[PDB]
RNA sequence: AUCGGCUCA
DNA sequence: ACGACTGAGCCGATG
């Protein structure tokens, strides 16, 4: 009894969040399989980059605020955790964002360094209101995976962190939503057989592409125990 | 003994009797190092005093007569 | 009112929809009641208790 | 070298303790206990395992022997000390002895709520669902043609 | 950023059919993803060696006997259907299986052929009473994977098949039970983690052992045009 | 520490 | 004619 291999037909780009992934040909009772374990790791792990710290000139903790500033910290450090980033070299890199006037405060208001790509140049992160004032603040971002907040971070160190240093709970994991469809392959050879979708919904932290590849490696490099 | 002691019980007949031939028991291998017979099986001396029980080994019948041991051999 | 309100946004009129468990991915062998509630987390936590 | 070189250690978090903490749980049983305690089933013996958070888990079957419920509710904790104590603890007061009831000669410890409606959803009979006229070759054939 | 990988600690023997089977470290959310994927090929796709077809003179229909003989058809359909065979070269074998006289029926009463090799020479196949009756009989033996029994045969197919031609449904699948367990793994950082213990029942034609390493083959195998 | 107040099992 | 639940939480106020 001989395996079929199953590949890699077309990959729609829908938006540079959401996109389906088709794949042909698997074996009677293999969608359910590989679809099930691809998510499994999918949603669970993940490398994409996300924010982690911050300074703020002129402020203390966290629960204090800044005046000409219709939000508050903690929901500006809210609006920094659901940011999107891209790095292209090293692991932990350091921004700095300076914006003054009236209006909102766009990630693109943010120096564009090298390295350094955003995906979305109009999403929400503060608000300003009078024009006799400005905001300066060095934040932290940082490629991980999974969860590590805050909190955890409070517990695993000794050497002591400065006073302004904020800290926002890591949202490592890029992706938001997944699923995968299970229908019947036509191959111009065999009837029997079916082909599996995926689709997915991201910030865009990492590509459509990549992602897939990388997780079925991760996969695999969990089977190398047994081969 | 960890999961169900209803061997050890009614060798010796009751469940009372079952700590004072035991705690007895719990207690000479605790103090003066004295024998591991049925393998230690990590375990440790809770266990052991129960567990020679539950291989035909330790009983009140055993425990006043070999005292009378540790009083022939330290003339 | 409520099942002539689910045929506005296309919810089934039984409430009861089609979902697939996780750990498996396997089918969950009959439509199970779904939806969007009010919960509270009132005082006294854990943290509180302990 | 001291107790109190260990009052250190102990309090740095050090990894050790830990392992440590896996072989004096190891052989060494708990007290559990629900007020109020109207009889004597209210306190049992359960050999602990280690799991953490600030919440303590528990059986759901013993559920019904202890005045309890999943919904609010609270249970101290005791140590019993002595080799005597623990073994007593074991002998008697654990839960293994408590399968039957004191007051009767039924037993209190009874599949309650959920494991029941697996085992009707079960058994449950009929005449036509997926295919019919079988026969298998024993229990284990039975597996396979379900999950 | 590096990822735990999971080994061998033990194999439990505890008969020529039964093992269980012990795995440790899997970091969080994978004893569901491998130890349901692994089942999913154990049961549905290892190739064993197992009986589909059977022809018997004087015999017309399944549901009929045979005189001189305490069990049934069906019964000894039945009896066939849990047997045990080995092939090396040819895919289909035809067997012939004659047996006279008083006693039982074990199936080192087969014609030892090159290829074929018994797992099981005193098995239960079938019982003679009267010394004056026998029993003649062409079984064939295949090899394939999973469970197709004999009702998905006689269904979308057109070729005829004669009288005296019985079908039991075939057991390819060596594995006749399987599960898999999740219990706690303590590391000395993470307490989350977990090890994966894997039961299975089986008629000893293959390890308990290779099962394993093979099947993560075959999983990983169709992996690996996405890596 | 006695009393008073108020919640949850 | 007498008799007044079993646990612990949080606050408050004067011998
Ligand atoms: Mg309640």
């Amino acid at each position: 009894t001989e395996f079929l291999k199953p590949r890699l037909v077309d990959i729609e780009q829908v938006s540079s969040t959401h996109a389906k992934v088709t794949l042909e040909p698997l074996e009677r009772g293999f969608g359910h399989t590989l679809g099930n374990a691809l998510r499994r790791i999918l949603l669970s792990s993940m490398p994409g980059c996300a924010v982690t710290e911050v300074e703020i000139d002129g402020v203390l903790h966290e629960y204090s605020t800044k005046e000409g500033v219709q939000e508050d910290i903690l929901e500006i450090l809210l609006n920094l955790k659901g940011l999107a980033v891209r790095v292209q070299g090293k692991d932990e890199v350091i921004l700095t964002l300076n914006k003054s006037g009236i209006g909102p405060v766009t990630a693109a208001d943010i120096t564009h360094d090298g390295d350094v790509e955003i995906v979305k140049p109009q999403h929400v992160i503060c608000h300003l209101t009078d024009e006799n004032a400005s905001i300066s603040m060095r934040i932290k971002v940082q490629r991980g995976r999974g969860y590590v907040p805050a909190s955890t971070r409070i517990h695993s160190e000794e050497d002591e962190r400065p006073i302004g240093r904020l800290l926002v709970d890591a949202c490592y994991s890029p992706v938001e939503r997944i699923a995968y469809n299970v229908e019947a392959a036509r191959v111009e050879q065999r009837t029997d057989l079916d082909k599996l979708v995926i689709e997915m919904e991201t910030n865009g932290t990492i590509d459509p592409e990549e992602a897939i590849r990388r997780a079925a490696t991760i996969l695999a490099e969990q089977l190398e125990a047994f081969v | 003994a960890r999961v169900t002691v209803q061997d050890a019980v009614e060798k010796i007949g009751n469940r009372f009797d079952l700590v004072l031939v035991a705690a007895r028991r719990a207690r000479q291998m605790q103090v003066g190092g004295k024998d591991p017979l049925v393998p230690e099986e990590n375990d440790k001396t809770t266990v052991i005093a129960l567990r020679e029980i539950e291989e035909g080994l330790i009983n009140n019948q055993i425990l006043d007569v070999r005292e009378r041991q540790e009083q022939q051999e330290q003339e | 009112e409520i099942k002539e309100l689910l045929k506005l946004g296309d919810l089934p009129t039984s409430g009861q929809i089609r979902l697939y468990d996780g750990r498996t991915g396997e089918q969950f062998e009959r439509p199970v009641t779904v939806g969007y509630m009010y919960m509270l987390k009132l005082n006294h936590l854990v943290d509180d208790k302990m | 070298t001291t107790i109190k070189a260990a009052k250190k250690m102990v309090e740095r978090e050090e990894a050790v303790v830990w392992d440590i903490l896996d072989e004096v749980i190891r052989e060494h049983p708990v007290l559990l206990n629900r007020a109020p305690t109207l009889h004597r089933l209210g306190i049992q013996a359960f050999e602990p395992v280690l799991i953490e958070g600030k919440a303590i888990q528990l059986h759901p079957l013993v559920c019904a022997a202890y005045n309890a419920d999943f919904d609010g509710d609270q249970m101290a904790v005791h140590v019993p000390l002595t080799l005597e104590a623990q073994l007593e603890a074991r002998a008697l007061m654990m839960s293994t002895n408590n399968i039957l009831s004191p007051a009767n000669g039924e037993p209190i410890i009874v599949p309650s709520q959920d494991v029941v409606l697996g085992l009707y959803y079960m058994t449950r009979d009929c005449v036509n669902a997926k295919g019919e006229g079988m026969v298998l070759t024993g229990p284990k054939e039975a597996e396979r043609l379900y999950r």
